[PDB]
């Protein structure tokens, strides 16, 4: 009654049969700019059924040994469908998303992955050049992966300093799989400003680090994929002009 | 009474009126929405310097 769920956004559905429960980040909907705090003069654009819709992006196997994944929004739909199109014709953009991560097993498997939303995901360069001149700073595909996404490197620190422990205040989720095998979450849109850029800043990034390690005997099945799955909520595009892809 | 055309200019001497009376702007001007106006004659944008 609790574990079957069915979110569908535009002409797109996913259902899921383990899932038990929709984390609503901080408790607010996504919602469109009130006039009461909007600062652009021009009328933006709502095509509410050509984006918001549920974008597949590639699958990434999870490997015994693997160390987690990152990905940054709006960054990865930036080529894909109208959401890409009006992303690289507008200049102001606005949007909440809605995330869905699958990675089933069978009832033999076992691990456990955590599946956090950061705000402001700020990476960072590793090494220990102390002068602003000579440090490492990561690179533009380190840091705007795409829709490929990229793979994190020690994520005891998020690549970012800060401990994996404490992340738990994030809006995030686990993915066990003794119990659960998806999960989902509803962010709002989370800026200092009422619209911005969707190809220069991106709001926050998606983790899923597998915490417990995949486990599992012999005989069983060794390709276990993940696949996560975005929908653009209440999206509004301002500012057009030609297309610039960044 | 006797030459008026010395007081009817006199009398018509007052402080003319130049109306163009100011208000108290606390805030910055807002702005109303607008559709498209496909109307012939009236044209804001053509002005005159």
């Amino acid at each position: 009654s609790d574990r079957v769920a069915q979110l569908t956004v535009g002409n797109s559905s996913i259902t899921t049969q383990e899932a038990a429960n929709i984390v609503l980040a901080y408790g607010e909907w996504p919602e469109y700019c009130p006039d009461t705090d909007a600062t652009a003069v021009d009328k933006p654009t709502r095509p509410d059924v050509s984006v918001n819709r549920f974008y597949t992006l590639d699958s990434k196997m999870w490997q015994e040994n693997s160390t987690g994944w990152y990905w940054k929004f709006p960054d990865v739909l930036n080529k894909t469908g109208v959401f890409g199109q009006n992303a690289q014709f507008h200049y102001l953009y606005r949007s909440g998303f809605c995330l869905h991560v699958q990675c089933n097993a069978s009832k033999f498997h076992q691990g456990a992955l955590l599946v956090a939303v950061i705000p402001e995901f700020v990476l960072a360069g590793r090494g220990s050049n102390t002068k602003p001149n000579e440090a490492p700073h990561p690179g533009f595909n380190t840091t705007f992966p795409g829709t490929a996404g990229a793979s994190f490197n020690d994520p005891y620190v998020l690549d970012s300093g800060v401990p994996l422990s404490q992340s738990l205040i994030y809006p995030h989720q686990w993915i066990n799989l003794r119990t659960n095998n998806c999960a989902t979450i509803i962010v709002p849109y989370i800026n200092a400003v009422p619209f911005d850029s969707a190809i220069n800043h991106s709001n926050f990034g998606l983790i899923v680090v597998p915490v417990s390690p995949l486990k599992y005997s012999s005989g069983a099945t060794t390709a276990i994929p993940i696949t996560v799955t975005i929908a653009p909520l209440n999206s509004e595009f301002g500012g057009l002009r030609q297309a610039v892809s960044q | 009474d006797p030459v008026e055309d010395i007081i009817h200019d006199a009398l018509s001497s007052t402080v003319r009126r130049a109306i163009t009376s100011g208000q108290d702007v606390n805030t910055a001007a807002g702005t109303a929405p607008s559709s498209h106006r496909l109307e012939t004659g009236r044209v804001p944008a053509l002005q005159a310097a």
